[PDB]
């Protein structure tokens, strides 16, 4: 029943020095050896610290660790951050037989230009129809900020059943995109007279209409 | 003063509706701005708190024990109730009714605790069985007898002599599992020889799972 | 925040259910509503999560003895809670500030207002930008996306007074039973005598709470309950006198009562 | 998530001074008022302390709490121990609208002499025997150290099956209490001759033996 304790979030400015702690609940501190692995996002882990004072070859010196045992709590002191920085500490106990990971710590990063909302309305496809389906898709990209609200209408009302909107997501060129699908039946498709997806950015709406031809 | 007495069956299976009603006499539940709650605790484990109440609709739950405790509190009888349901094996444990006024504070005064054992399968009453007194059951100036207590379902069992008249050398025993899922335990008395043939012996064997209630005499062997 | 001529209950403060701390010495928490004092002092500041275990009385950090200091008598009541959702904002909500660097160490209960630029030679050093000179006020980190131990957390002090006055920020004393033709005690809020309280006849314009005579006594006063007026007579009068028939005449003796009202004869000149 | 580390065990001989901690893991213990309870085995918990220095009218003087929040371990100092003291000790705090309490502390010292293992038995009786059971009581009492071994016997060989003992259990006069059950048939009981049940105990063996009268 020995768990190693990890503050959760951990933020601090570049170039300071933050102390990062691993307090373990039943087992003393200084009983099993005490690993600290920085894992970037989207990668393998790696190994920053051993034997709880000993860097390996390759990382910087700022890896410095502290074991504080009288109050059964690892430290980890890293001075001069960086932006390379920004990866997740886990504190790794040996505990008994069982390799215990810590809760992880996740150095912050210390925000893009103004863009216009654009909005792509395609109706139903046809093989789409064919398949017994109908799909309103709006799209919303070049955007900025990354918060649109979509309001799907049918001639005049609101639809609100089988919307399903996305994320803000950012692009490639700073700017973010978003879309917009609303699930319907062919026979829903062909009863109003035209569809229209309605988006509103910064107060300002723009909207786009379909019409079954 | 005041005091918290808890009433109830002691009893409940697995998955059943848990009603205990905790009741409170010389005090009054809606004056003085006081608040109710309820505190569990296992045996051979520490205190788990359930819940919180106050007079009126306000109310809280441990997370863990979420969506899972109705407590209600009546101002007329001057008592109240709590409710658990999905009922489990992991929740035999001693419920008190707690009197606390500070709700970060304490819970000065305790009612005693209710044992809760939950009775899996079917509730089984008790088999009791006179255990006489011989001549080979003596060692001395002293002799034993008792009664068997054999196949009954759930625990506890409480056993008392002649109406609790005799304490002195009686010996209650924890019970064990049998070979088939039943428990068996057995109570016993230590008396004089001079008095086996002059005093009456019966004991008290009371099963509130069950609601079964048997007095049964011991009486020396007789040779047939 | 100052408080006075209003009466106070603390029972609200409590039953919110939604403060995250609260420490309270000085006065047990379950006894400060009959218990009442002169004055009550509320001191309001933001703070962060991992300071709230700094405002204590005997503490040392880099808060607390540059911006309030808690000496050792302190009978304040110590109340935050979370706040995350108003007091931050996205984009880096740096509107509150405070006082990291200090000459010495200050008084309890003192501001610092004194936006002078610190540095390791503080005296020196002054509304100017020099070697080390750092201002001493810096910016904080608040954002709401943190965890647990950064949040905003609003603190306030309720610190009390003692000092000689008459109770304003509590009633000491709650309406108790009516008691009427009996010499008792009584404080309406402006004297403490006993006497009687009779029912009279005469009617009080509505703007007074008191009422003298030609003797310039306070002998009237009306009950702030329903606005009934209630006489104040003195229930003693006079002393007492003993009847003696003479030596060699007889042992008995009578006693009398000057101007109290009652083998006994209520006679004219008392009992 | 927030829960008070308390120690299982702690044990000092009588008339010294203890220290008892009470370890919260997220939040600090200057936050929330701590609170402990002193229960006896088999009644109602009682408050010992409360507000985390002072005491309630009814306790001795050295029930003593303090607060150490830089190490977010909250401290109950006892001394002088006696023989009441020897309870259960769990500590309270509140989070945020959820009261947790403490894991508990078990305080006890601990050792008395040999006592002869008086040994009776009991032959099934003759109401048991029209609901077609019977069954063999043997019992241990008023013995010690509380380790005994019983072997059921029987004309044709030992009883092993339907063999039920009890574990020792603590007397009121400090000695130890054991109990031993043999299920059988009414047909089994009067095959045999007589049955008999043997204790061992440092040694030495006490029998005794019923037979179908
Ligand atoms: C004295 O008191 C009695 C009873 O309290 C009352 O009946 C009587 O009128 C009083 N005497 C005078 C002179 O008021």
């Amino acid at each position: 029943n020995f768990m190693l304790t990890q503050p959760h979030s951990v933020s601090e400015s570049p170039g300071k020095t933050v102390t990062i702690s691993c307090t373990g609940s039943s087992g003393s501190i200084a009983s099993n050896y005490v690993q600290w692995y920085q894992q970037r996002p989207g990668s393998a882990p790696t190994t920053v610290i051993y034997e709880d004072n000993q860097r390996p070859s390759g990382v910087p010196d700022r890896f410095s660790g502290s074991i504080d045992s009288s109050s059964n709590s690892a430290s980890l002191t890293i001075s001069g951050l960086k932006t390379e920085d920004e990866a997740d500490y886990y504190c790794q106990s040996y505990d008994s037989s069982n390799v215990v990971f810590g809760g992880g710590t996740k150095l912050t990063v210390l925000g893009q230009p103004k863009a216009a909302p654009s909005v792509t309305l395609f109706p139903p496809s046809s093989e789409e129809l064919q398949a017994n389906k109908a799909t309103l898709v709006c799209l919303i990209s070049d955007f900025y900020p990354g918060a649109v609200t979509v309001a799907w209408k049918a001639d005049s009302s609101p639809v609100k059943a089988g919307v399903e909107t996305t994320t803000p997501s950012k692009q490639s060129n700073n700017k973010y995109a978003a879309s917009s699908y609303l699930s319907l039946t062919p026979e829903q498709w062909k009863s109003h007279r035209s569809y229209s997806c309605q988006v509103t950015h910064e107060g300002s709406t723009v909207e786009k209409t379909v019409a079954p031809t | 003063q005041v005091q918290l007495q808890e009433s109830g069956p002691g009893l409940v299976k697995p998955s059943e509706t848990l009603s205990l009603t905790c009741t409170v006499s010389g005090g009054s539940v809606s004056s003085g701005g006081y608040f109710w709650s309820w505190i569990r605790q296992p045996p051979g484990k520490g205190l788990e708190w359930i819940g919180c109440i106050y007079y009126s609709g306000s109310t809280n739950y441990n997370p863990s024990l979420k969506s899972r405790v109705t407590i209600s509190v009546d101002t007329s009888k001057d008592q109240f109730s709590l409710k658990l349901s999905s009922v489990t094996a992991a929740d035999t444990a001693v419920y008190y009714c707690a009197r606390q006024l500070w709700l970060r504070g304490r819970f000065d005064y305790w009612g005693q605790g209710t044992l809760v054992t939950v009775s899996s399968a079917s509730t089984k009453g008790p088999s009791v069985f006179p255990l006489a007194p011989s001549s080979k059951s003596t060692s001395g100036g002293t002799a034993a007898l008792g009664c068997l207590v054999k196949d009954y379902f759930p625990e506890p069992v409480t056993v008392s002599w002649n109406s609790g008249a005799l304490t002195s050398g009686v010996h209650t025993f924890p019970a064990v599992l049998q070979s088939s899922g039943l428990y068996s335990l057995s109570s016993v008395v230590t008396v004089p020889s001079s008095s086996l043939g002059t005093q009456t012996y019966i004991c008290n064997v009371n099963h509130k799972p069950s609601n079964t209630k048997v007095d049964k005499k011991v009486e020396p062997k007789s040779c047939d | 925040k100052r408080i006075s001529n209003c009466v106070a209950d603390y029972s609200v403060l409590y039953n919110s259910a939604s403060f995250s701390t609260f420490k309270c010495y000085g006065v047990s928490p379950t006894k400060l509503n009959d218990l009442c004092f002169t004055n009550v002092y509320a001191d309001s500041f933001v703070i962060r999560g991992d300071e709230v275990r700094q405002i204590a009385p005997g503490q040392t950090g880099k808060i607390a003895d540059y911006n309030y200091k808690l000496p050792d008598d302190f009978t304040g009541c110590v109340i935050a809670w979370n706040s995350n959702n108003l007091d931050s904002k996205v984009g880096g909500n740096y509107n509150y500030l405070y006082r990291l660097f200090r000459k010495s160490n200050l008084k309890p209960f003192e501001r610092d207002i004194s936006t002078e630029i610190y540095q390791a030679g503080s005296t020196p050093c002054n509304g100017v930008e020099g070697f080390n000179c750092y201002f001493p006020l810096q910016s904080y980190g608040f954002q709401p996306t943190n965890g647990v131990g950064y949040q905003p957390y609003r603190v306030v002090v309720l610190s009390f007074e003692l000092l000689h006055a008459p109770a304003t920020v509590c009633g000491p004393k709650k309406s108790t039973n009516l008691v009427k033709n009996k010499c008792v005690n009584f404080n309406f809020n402006g004297l403490t005598g006993t006497g009687v309280l009779t029912e009279s006849n005469k009617k009080f314009l509505p703007f007074q709470q008191f009422g003298r005579d030609i003797a310039d006594t306070t002998d009237a006063v009306r009950d702030p309950q329903t606005l009934e007026i209630l006489d104040i007579t003195p229930c003693s009068f006079g002393g007492v006198s003993v009847i003696t028939p003479g030596t060699n005449t007889s042992n008995q003796v009578a006693v009398l009562y000057q101007d109290v009202n009652c083998n006994v004869f209520q006679t004219r000149a008392g009992c």
